[PDB]
């Protein structure tokens, strides 16, 4: 019976070594913030995107099972301060402390943000856009230690070019991780 | 049993001044970051301020920056909020929340509909 | 209106607190003061099981103390023979976010669930020799945190929508619902007689439920943060909890209050799993600082360390004959200590 | 023109211990089935072979130089032939592994998304064994065939090509890091790393092949050819390179460094 | 009436939980100590078994 | 026959 058990273990191991090849060659993304799985492929590399819309409003327990994801896609349009606070709590989490964030500013003013009166970049809309981007970047570039970064973008159209952007930032994420592991960055 | 009981408040004329108080019991006050949260009549919960474990780090929302002051007393297990230069918009119910876990830098789910580590609230009218 | 009900609730809480205090005749520390200490419990890794690609969230021993199941977040369910480290089955799951797994006391079934809000039952003893799904249970509106078989036809599942439920696997329909919590329910533990169970949630409280009538009998409030783990004493008259404040506590059902606390000033990380030894003399507890600790349950003195993992320890179990301990971790390795 | 044989025993033991620790940290840990560490294991094996072969030969000369002679001429020739074949095989294997590591790093950085699909375990192992076999054949041929021939020209051209390739790959990698660094600062450690790799490689390997160049072009000319008289300390640099390659390649890995 | 049903249910549950019989802590501690002492010789982790009887050698 | 530390010490 030991021969049969050894044979069964052999079959299991052969299948596991084949599944590991598919698992490691795929990039998993989380799409919290706003708008379940979706498998899409761009330039012969497969991406796996998850959206977690079916849960309750308490995030601190099921968010820590996404600690090995390659990047977090955060879509953000006082509704702004709530998004800022959510970003600040995600950034400083103990388990999501090495995850990069791809930020999509989907909108494309001094009463709620009084620091705008002294901020210098119609040029008024560009000033507003860069103010919001600078708020998010001022949160991100304060407690990084060099293990994760933020990649903000402006998105307002029919989103014909929103898939190449995620491709480009997911390439930069891995390039920076490897360059930092080789003591070169 | 973690209990947070807020006191103070009432009705004030515009330009008035109040001082909300929050007495804490059932946990070690020093290891947690505390916050203030409000709910205007007709809308959802809005974050107002927070303070670190020692009082070094302090943050405010934009609308109340410059005219609200938060401070904590670790020996007396109390949390204070100083409200001067009141405006008619500031009428709401003020809650005294708390970070879910000690020693962490992140407060999660403080402004949720059903959060288990915040008090019952005191009504402030202007 | 609401003020009168709140005042009555405050008065009732005061009455319950006074009744509990009147029974504090002594403390557990004073009674067990003249008892010889256990000594130094040194354990050594026997086996290390390597088949998982991603982190491990759950494990559970079979009733014969030889086979165990483990669940990892790559979407795989593996059944091991702990004696020879061989693999018996490897089941792929439809959802990759699996947070719990269970082993039927008869050994014929296996369950799992997670962020897809569904409990799936797998038939191991197939007529054709191939493991295929048997039933999917869909009645929860939040992620599944724990599940435990009562027999081959009943299962109790706790979920992140603040509820527990008792299911009927044959018809796939809920039998009763236990609605008293105010946060995500994180764990549960069946009594040895399977007539009661306890559950701990994210409101820093634990409750004792009655399966047959579906009511809550007692509520225990000693912790300060979310409760992650819970376990029953061997005789079924006490239970132990572990929370995010880096403390474990022992509660007694008959005294209806807390007896002992297991804390040290060097430990500032939450507990992820607890378990008991066969006689109830030792208390095993896994931590976020990557190692487990052994406590003297009668004297609250640390008596050992199990340091062999490279990441957070997520699961922990002791066999029914008490001959080994299995600990999984986020580095995807199970280890068996002895 | 001569050094004490004590160094050829002090270097070999240290190199063997370092490389065996490196091998232990990989064939036992979970750092397995990943192509990155198979190349490090191959490099450790090649450097251990270099040190073992040199130490065994050194004690061979130590025993038989004037007294306790075993046989007159035949046995010494038949033994030193295989000893030098082993040394040559280990040299070429070490150089090839050093270049394979650099090519692997280049592929990881400059594809980074199609990787793990173009460098699987099967391909990594089938090229590791191919390198080892194709280097063993050349090492045996360069000795058990006409040494007093045009073998030396090949033996230097391979080294020059390997040096140029290593320099090009690592310089390109360093320049790419800096653009990223800039893109960030607008919101050196790399130079030190590149220098420590390339300079150690060159300063430990180049003198021997320069000597090989200078023994077929200017035998009698004394215009800086007395250089070709320190031949015995040009082999000490190879041992010292063997004792550095594990300290700057595998001990820099955070996981391996934490394991031991 | 939105938050007055929860208060009513909480009051009912507290009333139901306020009337149960309790024993002194001394009795419970003595029972736990007795159970722990009466099964000390059947705990392999507390009293390691010889290598002959250990299936994980 | 003179033993050499390694081959090619000269030509
Ligand atoms: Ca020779």
């Amino acid at each position: 019976e030991e021969k049969a058990q050894r044979e069964a273990n052999k079959k299991i191991e052969k299948q596991l070594q084949k599944d590991k090849q598919v698992y490691r060659a795929t990039h998993r993304l989380l799409l919290l913030g706003a708008g379940f799985e979706t498998k899409f492929q761009v330039d012969k590399v497969n991406f796996h995107m998850f959206d977690v819309g079916g849960q309750r409003d308490e995030r601190r327990k099921w968010i820590q099972c996404f600690n090995d994801v390659t990047a977090i896609i955060f879509v953000v349009a006082n509704r702004l301060q709530e998004a800022l606070n959510l970003f600040k709590s995600i950034w400083n989490n103990r388990w999501l402390r090495t995850i990069s964030v791809i930020l999509f500013l989907n909108k494309q003013i001094e009463d709620y943000f009084p620091e705008f009166a002294r901020y210098t970049t119609d040029p008024r809309v560009t000033r507003a856009k860069y103010f919001i981007r600078d708020e998010f970047l001022r949160i991100s570039t304060a407690s990084g230690d060099g293990r994760h970064y933020c990649y903000p973008h402006f998105t307002c159209a029919v989103d014909t070019e929103n898939i190449r952007r995620v491709f480009n930032d997911c390439r930069d994420i891995i390039q920076r991780m490897h360059l930092r592991q080789y003591e070169l960055l | 049993q973690v209990q947070l009981q807020e006191s103070g408040g009432g009705l004030v004329q515009p330009g008035g001044s109040l001082r909300l108080s929050c007495a804490a019991s059932g946990f070690t006050f020093s290891n947690y970051k505390m916050n203030w949260v409000r709910q205007a009549p007709g809308k959802g919960l809005e974050w107002v301020s927070d303070i670190s474990q020692s009082g070094a780090s302090i943050s405010y929302t934009g609308s109340v920056k410059g005219r609200f002051t938060i401070s904590r007393d670790n020996a007396k297990n109390t949390l204070y909020l100083q409200m001067n230069s009141l405006k008619p918009e500031d009428t709401a119910v003020y809650y005294c929340a708390r970070c879910p876990a000690p020693f962490t830098r992140d407060c999660f789910d403080v402004t949720s509909t059903t959060y288990a580590y915040r008090g019952q609230g005191t009504q402030v009218t202007v | 209106e609401l003020d009168q009900l709140r005042q009555e609730a405050e008065q009732l809480k005061n009455q319950i607190r006074d009744a509990r205090k009147a029974c504090a005749d002594a403390t557990l520390s004073q009674i067990t003061n003249n008892i010889d200490p256990v000594g130094r419990i040194q354990m050594r890794t026997r086996r290390t099981l390597r088949g998982h690609l991603a982190k491990i969230y759950a494990m559970h021993w079979g009733t014969d103390s030889r086979l165990l199941v483990s669940a990892s977040q790559d979407g795989k369910l593996i059944i091991w023979d702990s004696y020879t480290t061989n693999k018996v089955h490897a089941i792929p799951l439809r959802s990759s976010w699996v947070m719990t797994c269970a082993y039927a006391p008869s050994g014929n079934y296996v369950a799992c669930g997670g962020l897809d809000n569904i409990c799936s039952i797998y038939n191991l003893k197939t007529r054709e020799g191939n493991v295929r799904v048997s039933r999917e249970l869909a009645g929860h509106t939040g992620y599944l945190s724990c599940c435990r078989f009562l027999d081959d036809n009943q299962i109790v599942t706790s979920s992140g929508d603040t509820t527990c439920a008792l299911w009927d696997i044959e018809t796939g329909q809920q039998t009763t619902t236990f609605t008293g919590h105010t946060g995500d329910v994180m764990s549960l533990s069946l009594a040895p007689d399977t007539r009661l169970f306890v559950s701990g949630a994210c409101d820093a409280s634990a409750k004792l439920w009655d399966v047959r009538e579906g009511m809550c009998r007692q509520t225990f409030t000693g912790h300060e943060s979310d409760i992650n783990a819970i376990c029953f004493f061997p005789n079924g008259n006490a239970f132990a909890t572990g929370s995010d404040d880096a403390t474990c506590r022992l509660f007694d059902l008959r005294a209806d209050q807390e007896l002992m606390t297991y804390s040290h000033d060097n430990i500032i990380c939450g507990i992820t799993s607890v378990s008991f030894s066969k006689s109830g003399r030792l208390l095993l507890a896994g931590y976020d600082d990557f190692n487990c600790n052994v406590w003297d349950a009668l004297k609250a003195d640390r008596a050992g360390v199990l340091a062999g993992h490279d990441n957070r320890v997520s699961c922990l179990g002791v066999t029914d004959d008490g001959m080994a301990v299995a600990t999984g971790s986020w580095d995807s390795f199970l280890k068996i200590w002895n | 023109v001569f050094i004490k044989p004590e160094v050829f025993l002090s270097l070999g033991i240290v190199s063997l211990l370092e490389n065996i620790l490196v091998i232990l940290a990989v064939v036992r840990n979970g750092n397995l089935h990943s192509p990155m560490y198979f190349f490090l294991c191959s490099l450790a094996v090649a450097d251990m072979l270099v040190s073992v072969s040199n130490a065994l030969e050194t004690i061979m000369i130590a025993i038989v130089h004037s007294d306790y002679l075993t046989f007159e001429d035949q046995f010494i020739q038949h033994m030193d032939n295989i000893f030098d074949s082993m040394i040559c095989i280990s040299l070429v294997a070490s150089i090839c592994n050093l270049l394979a590591i650099a090519v692997d790093r280049y592929v990881t950085i400059f594809y980074a998304l199609r990787y793990h699909s173009i460098m699987t375990v099967r391909k990594a192992l089938t090229l590791i064994v191919a390198i080892w076999v194709c280097c063993g054949v050349c090492g045996v041929v360069f000795i058990v065939y006409s040494e007093s021939k045009m073998v030396i020209v090949c033996l230097i051209t391979m080294f020059f090509a390997m040096m140029l390739l290593m320099g090009t790959l690592y310089v390109h990698m360093f320049l790419f890091a800096r653009l990223h660094v800039k893109r960030i600062a607008a919101l050196m450690k790399g130079a030190v790393t590149i220098t420590i790799l390339l300079g150690v490689f060159i300063f430990c390997w180049a003198p021997f092949f320069l000597h090989l160049v200078l023994i077929i072009t200017c035998p009698t000319n004394p215009y800086c050819i007395c250089y070709t008289a320190h031949f015995n300390t040009y082999l000490v640099l190879i041992m010292c390179n063997s004792v550095i390659d594990p300290l700057i390649y595998a001990f820099r890995s955070l996981e391996l460094r934490n394991t031991f | 009436t939105a938050s007055i049903a929860q208060a009513r249910k909480l009051v009912e549950q507290l009333k139901m939980e306020a009337n149960i019989d309790r024993i002194k802590v001394s009795k419970a501690a003595a029972d736990l100590m007795a159970y722990c002492e009466a099964h000390a010789k059947e705990d392999p982790l507390l009293t390691p078994v010889p290598a002959s009887e250990n299936p994980f050698r | 026959y003179v033993m050499g530390h390694f081959r090619w010490d000269r030509f």
